[PDB]
């Protein structure tokens, strides 16, 4: 078993450290890190036995007694928004070991330095709420429907703003969280 | 007589000094040639025979399987002395040393490791056998003569059997 | 190669065509820490000590014996279909320990060179053959990369004994005699 | 990264048998099986390598699998059940081994087990104009869309516009939402925002579309019911600017 | 703690 955080938080451009536990590591196992976009299948990000190690993709940071590590990536953009695996695997491979487990969300979000929460209704082209311009660290009834904070299109360059959307077919759209 | 193409695959460790010095050789071996090999010494892959190049070319062309080979230094050799050091190289086995004319030979039997000194008490006209091999991790070794006293590493007071 | 301290083969891996067959053995200093049973999956170590205190997984040996059989194939054509010849392997016949009449000793049939690792060994007591009290080791590797292998049989010492070997290499069957 | 897989998307009746295929990278020798669920996480199923199987995990007897000798494999999936709706993967190894090299993964199948086919149903798309406020506070634009009552959720959400795929502004959500959450068979809801600068909306030539991908049926499908045929289907909505 | 194991390369087609 390995041990993770279960979701973590990091602005773009900045430095990413991701940490992993695994106590019982063996003198034959190696550490193994993947990531897997939303959408996409997995893919492999890097692995090791000892010391550091750094590939074309990430840095990856094992401590001096093997017990932990930590997956570095040097700069963090929406593309690296995904979910990371950290595995141990005998060197030489084998059933115990190919599994994943539950792995870690990474969220990367823009650096909001000002927000301005405000809620909106829309016309139907019946009508929608919007909640917008809303700060990171704020999370978001019978017949109301209220969406989770979305996720930005990672191929997105401009108006990177996260938004919520609180519909019904019944009320109030100032009354909704 | 049947037809037969065998391979072999001989993933060696070789420990001098305790481990004060450790090194690796992996040899790929058709039949009875050996044609490519990893040597830690070298650190990379190389052709033992003209049977070898294409083989070691392409495993040094991929760093995952130059860097595996490398690190079973730590996760082959290390690793698996640690567990000799507890079992096999404990082992002390107490030979038995008897005297029996054909000469009056001192057949020295059954003892774990190797390293053994037979002498007789102290002049020199003697014969030896090789150090034969049981294959069940005791040693046979049968001194010829024309008071014998044999020495072991996992006896205390030497052993002294007369005539 | 070297001439070290300890000299150890942690994976004598072998894989030939005829059969087909296949064997996985873990040596130190020239003697059998264990074999794996490859169709019982199944790690048979060669001392009570190494059986109390030692384990492996069969499954690394299944998995190298797959890479063998892939490897062999492509050294097959690489060669241009080159086979393996016959050694004529030597045959000797001794006792664990010195005879004593009524006394249960071990006859030891050491068959060295043997190439290819296919061979028939077995025991007789005087012109018929032994069934039971007969135990051997596995080819033992040897750094000409061919093999040698003893079998064994308990026995007490009475008032003859032969070594039956049949290989490939040989013309007639090799009968090696022993008596007390 | 070279591995192909078919088919993406798969709807089937309980009871029934399906057999996913996949081709692995050209230069490859081992294929590995995963199964990934909402509740299990990256699951690994079974492994062949040059032919031959290597490695079985949590396989149940109700599947199997095979790797023949041109190196594809494919999964066999018997008496499917509700719970057996996931998403499969099949993954690449030069190699025999994982533990010192990488695994290169496909696409995988998008499989819902459904308790009847009378349940698959396309979405309804709707497009919502930005409104007065958010125009006058921020200078910013929202549209929304939403995408409704739906079964499954194999559902892609694309905007438009001008006839080219945008990105920028674009902010969807994570999951599709359950629409009666009480049900098991539930249809569901899912939203997308674009945000595009005021003078750009206020340009009355614009010509915004939210395209809505779905994955339904195939044309060998037996199909009894009273409505349209949910096969696979691109449903949209669209709207223009205003000043 | 188990046994380490040498693996051989795979020969390339
Ligand atoms: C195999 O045959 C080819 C073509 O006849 C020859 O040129 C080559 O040297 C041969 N290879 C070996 C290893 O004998
Ligand atoms: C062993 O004996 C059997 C049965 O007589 C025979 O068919 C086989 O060829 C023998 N093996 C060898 C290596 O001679």
């Amino acid at each position: 078993k390995t041990t993770q955080p279960n979701s973590m938080e990091s602005n773009e451009e900045e430095p990413v450290h991701l940490p992993c536990n695994h106590s019982t590591i063996s003198g034959t196992d190696y550490i193994h890190w993947y990531r897997q976009l939303p959408s996409q299948g997995p893919e492999y990000v890097i692995h090791g036995l000892t010391s550091n190690v750094n590939n074309r993709m990430a840095s990856l940071a094992i401590a001096e007694d093997r017990k932990s590590s930590t997956l570095i990536l040097h700069r963090a953009t929406l593309r690296d928004a995904a979910v990371y695996y950290c595995i141990l695997r005998d060197g030489r491979g084998g059933a115990d070991g190919l599994t994943f487990g539950k792995g870690t969300h990474l969220i990367i979000q823009p650096y909001i330095q000002n927000p301005d929460p405000a809620v909106y209704q829309l016309r139907d082209s019946k009508s929608v709420c919007l909640f917008t311009d809303f700060d990171s660290q704020t999370n978001v009834d019978s017949d109301v429907y209220i969406t989770d904070k979305c996720v930005l299109d990672m191929r997105s360059m401009d108006f990177k703003s996260n938004s919520a959307v609180a519909w019904s077919n019944k009320f109030a759209c100032a009354n909704a969280f | 007589s049947p037809e037969d193409f065998v391979y072999q695959f001989k993933g060696m460790c070789y420990f001098t000094n305790g481990t004060e010095r450790v090194r690796l050789v992996t040899r790929y071996i058709y039949n009875r040639e050996e044609y490519a090999r990893f040597d830690s010494d070298v650190g990379v892959y190389r052709a033992v025979t003209p049977l070898g190049p294409p083989a070691a070319e392409y495993w040094n062309s991929q760093k995952e399987v130059l860097e595996r080979t490398r690190a079973e230094l730590d996760t082959v050799c290390r690793h698996n002395y640690q567990l000799e050091l507890r079992t096999t190289l404990q082992r002390r086995v107490e030979p038995t040393v008897t005297i029996s004319p054909s000469l009056l030979v001192c057949s020295v039997t059954d003892f774990y490791p190797a390293q053994i000194k037979v002498r007789w008490f102290e002049t020199t006209g003697v014969v030896s056998t090789p150090l034969i091999r049981n294959g069940d991790w005791t040693f046979q070794i049968l001194v010829m003569l024309e008071t014998c006293h044999v020495e072991h590493p996992s006896l205390q007071n030497p052993i002294i059997v007369e005539w | 190669d070297i001439v070290a301290d300890h000299v150890a083969s942690y994976g004598v891996n072998l894989y030939q065509s005829y059969g087909p067959s296949g064997q996985y053995s873990h040596e130190f200093d020239g003697d059998e820490e264990f074999y794996v049973d490859l169709e019982r999956k199944e790690t048979v170590w060669q001392l009570p000590l190494f059986r109390r205190f030692r384990r492996f997984d069969p499954q690394f040996a299944l998995t190298n014996i797959a890479v063998l059989k892939h490897n062999l194939n492509i050294v097959i054509k690489r060669s241009n279909s080159t086979a393996a010849t016959n050694e004529v392997p030597e045959v000797t016949v001794f006792s664990k320990s010195p005879v004593t009449l009524g006394q249960p000793n071990t006859l030891i049939c050491l068959v060295d060179n043997i190439f290819p690792p296919v061979v028939n060994i077995t025991w007789l007591s005087n012109g018929h053959s032994v069934t039971e009290g007969v135990s051997e080791t596995s080819f033992l590797s040897k750094s000409d990369h061919s093999f040698f292998k003893i079998s064994y049989l308990t026995f007490l010492p009475s008032a003859i004994y032969d070594c039956k070997v049949e290989h490939w290499g040989l013309d007639e069957p090799l009968l090696k005699h022993w008596e007390p | 990264s070279g591995v192909t897989q078919t088919p993406k998307h798969l709807i089937t009746a309980t009871g029934q048998r399906v057999t996913l295929r996949c081709s692995p990278r050209s230069g490859d020798l081992s294929v590995y099986w995963y199964q990934q669920s909402l509740d299990q996480g990256l699951q690994f199923l079974i492994q062949y390598y040059n032919g031959e199987e290597r490695a079985k995990g949590n396989i149940l007897e109700r599947f199997s699998a095979q790797q023949f000798p041109d190196l594809h494999s494919e999964l066999n999936l018997s008496s499917l059940e509700l719970g057996d709706s996931a998403l499969y993967f099949c993954a690449s190894s030069v190699a025999v081994s994982a533990g010192t090299y990488e695994q290169y993964f496909g696409p995988g199948t998008r499989l819902t087990v459904t308790e009847d086919l009378k349940n698959v149903f396309p979405p309804e798309v709707a497009v919502f104009e930005p409104s007065e406020a958010e125009i006058s506070h921020t200078q910013k634009a929202t549209l929304v869309c939403l995408a409704t009552g739906f079964y499954p959720d194999h559902v892609e959400l694309s905007w438009w516009v001008n006839g080219k795929e945008v990105h920028s502004g674009v902010c969807t959500d994570p999951q599709p939402l359950k629409e009666q959450p009480a049900l098991n068979d539930s249809r569901y809801a899912l939203s997308s925002r674009l945000r595009v600068s005021a003078t750009f909306w206020q340009n009355p030539r614009n010509h915004f579309r939210c395209q809505v991908q779905f994955y339904g049926l195939s044309e060998n499908d037996e199909w009894t019911q009273d409505r349209a045929k949910p096969v696979t289907q691109i449903v949209s909505a669209e709207a223009w600017g205003r000043a | 703690s188990g046994e380490g194991s040498f693996q051989p390369s795979q020969e390339n087609p």
